[PDB]
């Protein structure tokens, strides 16, 4: 399972 | 033994040509399970190995949302970077994901890792810690300091501690049949002679999983890395491993050099000799 | 930007035996950046029916990528792979040694 919370640079 | 789940993820721009290219793929150990490529025709989260396939919709549909987001996010970024560090539109460049963890024989958490390249480079990594980050470069600075402000290694970590392995347990549990299995390394070795003086040993790794192993040959039992062509560990496309090392000997001297093997799936090390 | 030459190995699946179906596997690993271009030749003509496992990398941000496609080997015919990418001045071209 993936992770929800990348955020952009 | 100690397994682990990873998710790599990569986003190449192209210059005058639109969207960039975007993919995606997750791994158990050394097997792939999912994929999403931009240029596939699903654009869809897609299943690699049978064990996932029997997953629902409600995995497939937020699998699907989430990669996409990772895609508007990478995305987002190859500008932003283009913008720190004022590269031209002229150029393709490349940025890289991966993240993961790992855990031990008793399947409960042993790390967890998130690091991130751009250009084929580390640019911002999250320490052993899982607490704070390391930033190769001032750019990098900018964005360590934004993922600070808005605390994403707090939620992270608890993906890595949590999520992240109470999923790889499902999976291995899941996938039992051929995600816990070692498959002990077939050995031969290979003659060939040069000269009237000289002769080549080759030592051979087949059908073997995990990919982790170790060759190495040694002469009157000392180590012996002088004279040793050694490829690197390559995939047969069944989910098994390959690999080779080699020796330049002198003739009748075939009986002094040892090929010695390391593999998780086998009990002792291995020794072998080429006897006529 | 870092650029990385690619590593090539062209073998195969199971060992190799004449009139019996197989794998030809061409390994390209350790290159950058990705956009890397490859064949599997028959006689030097290239064949279509080849597929490729998704991109990846190693923990140096290096690619890898296995092109793989069915085949019977015999005595006549000589296979290779071949690989370009932006590192090379020129194709590099492998030949498939049975014992490699
Ligand atoms: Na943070």
């Amino acid at each position: 399972l993936l992770w929800a919370g990348p955020m952009a640079v | 033994g100690s397994h682990s789940m990873r998710y790599f993820f990569t986003s190449v721009s192209r210059p005058g040509r639109g969207e960039p290219r975007f993919i995606a793929v997750g791994y158990v150990d050394d097997t792939q399970f999912v994929r999403f490529d931009s240029d596939a025709a699903s654009q869809r989260m897609e299943p690699r190995a049978p064990w996932i396939e029997q997953e629902g919709p409600e995995y497939w549909d937020g699998e699907t949302r989430k990669v996409k987001a990772h895609s508007q996010t990478h995305r987002v970024d190859l500008g932003t970077l283009r913008g720190y560090y004022n590269q031209s539109e002229a150029g393709s460049h490349t940025v890289q994901r991966m993240y993961g963890c790992d855990v031990g024989s008793d399947w409960r958490f042993l790390r967890g890792y998130h690091q991130y390249a751009y250009d084929g480079k580390d640019y911002i990594a999250l320490k052993e810690d899982l607490r704070s980050w390391t930033a190769a470069d001032m750019a990098a600075q900018t964005t360590k300091h934004k993922w600070e402000a808005a605390h994403v290694a707090e939620q992270l970590r608890a993906y890595l501690e949590g999520t992240c392995v109470e999923w790889l347990r499902r999976y291995l549990e899941n996938g039992k049949e051929t995600l816990q299995r070692t498959d002990a390394p077939k050995t031969h070795m290979t003659h060939h002679a040069v000269s009237d003086h000289e002769a080549t040993l080759r030592c051979w790794a087949l059908s073997f999983y995990p990919a982790e192993i170790t060759l190495t040959w040694q002469r009157d039992g000392e180590d012996q890395t002088q004279d040793t062509e050694l490829v690197e560990t390559r995939p047969a496309g069944d989910g098994t491993f390959q690999k080779w090392a080699a020796v330049v000997v002198p003739s009748g001297q075939e009986q002094r050099y040892t090929c010695h093997v390391q593999h998780e799936g086998l009990p002792k090390p291995l020794t072998l000799r080429w006897e006529p | 930007m870092i650029q990385r030459t690619p590593k090539i190995q062209v073998y195969s699946r199971h060992p190799a035996e004449n009139g019996k179906s197989n794998f030809l596997n061409c390994y390209v690993s350790g290159f950058h950046p990705s956009d890397i271009e490859v064949d599997l030749l028959k006689n030097g003509e290239r064949i279509e029916k080849v597929e490729h496992s998704d991109l990846s990398f190693s923990k140096d941000w290096s690619f890898y990528l296995l092109y793989y496609t069915e085949f019977t080997p015999t005595e006549k015919d000589e296979y290779a792979c071949r690989v370009n990418h932006v590192t090379l001045s020129q194709p590099k071209i492998v030949k498939w040694d049975r014992d490699m």
